[PDB]
């Protein structure tokens, strides 16, 4: 994912989502 | 008729690249003492104009960028040419200039020194680009603008070897 926080740019890697319904993922 | 038109389109094309870097700059500037200013009455006294300015800030970037990409491969060709000349003439030749005196690895190493100098530039400027929204200290902010404005890495002899090839191509008037 990409954002460009007052023109410095970011990375960011998603490790894990854990959603609404309680199932996670690995 | 063929690779001398080549270098009638390259010298051409190199010096209005150098008009279109400038406007580019000074129009950076402008937004970049704008964003000083706006960063100054902030923190002696939001986010939609300093955004704003930031993301103008990086569509000037951007033009910069599509400059020095039209740069390298202006640069490419003419090392394509010179290659493709030294190939077709063989080691052992005496060759005749194609204008009166020079020959085409003066040209490459002018659009090289060229490229590398304004490679360095955009690379300070980007980084100029980062920092300048987020630095407190007052000394630092001028020397940004400082950097932004009077170039480091752009050495003033290189604009006498833009009017070399301006004296071998013949824009210019003898």
């Amino acid at each position: 994912l990409y954002c460009t926080f007052y023109g410095r740019p970011y990375k960011l890697q998603v490790l894990r989502v854990k959603g609404a319904d309680g199932m996670i993922l690995g | 008729s063929v690779s001398a038109r080549k270098i009638k389109d390259n010298a051409a094309d190199w010096h209005n690249l150098i008009l279109k870097w400038e406007t580019l700059n000074d129009a950076g500037f402008t937004t970049a003492n704008n964003i000083a200013n706006l960063k100054i009455s902030l923190l002696n006294k939001y986010n939609e104009e300093l955004e704003k300015l930031c993301e103008e800030l990086q569509a000037t970037l951007d033009g910069l960028t599509k400059i020095q990409v039209k740069m390298e491969k202006l640069s490419s060709t003419t090392k394509g040419i010179c290659e493709l000349e030294n190939y077709h003439y063989g080691e052992e030749s005496k060759r005749p200039p194609l204008f009166h005196t020079w020959p085409t690895t003066h040209f490459y190493e002018v659009s090289h020194k060229l490229l590398e100098m304004y490679r360095k530039e955009l690379l300070l400027k980007r980084t100029v680009a980062k920092e300048l929204a987020h630095t407190g200290d007052p000394d630092l902010t001028l020397s940004y603008l400082s950097m932004w404005l009077h170039q480091p890495y752009v050495e003033s002899d290189s604009r006498l070897h833009l009017e070399s090839m301006l004296l071998e191509t013949g824009h210019r008037a003898l």
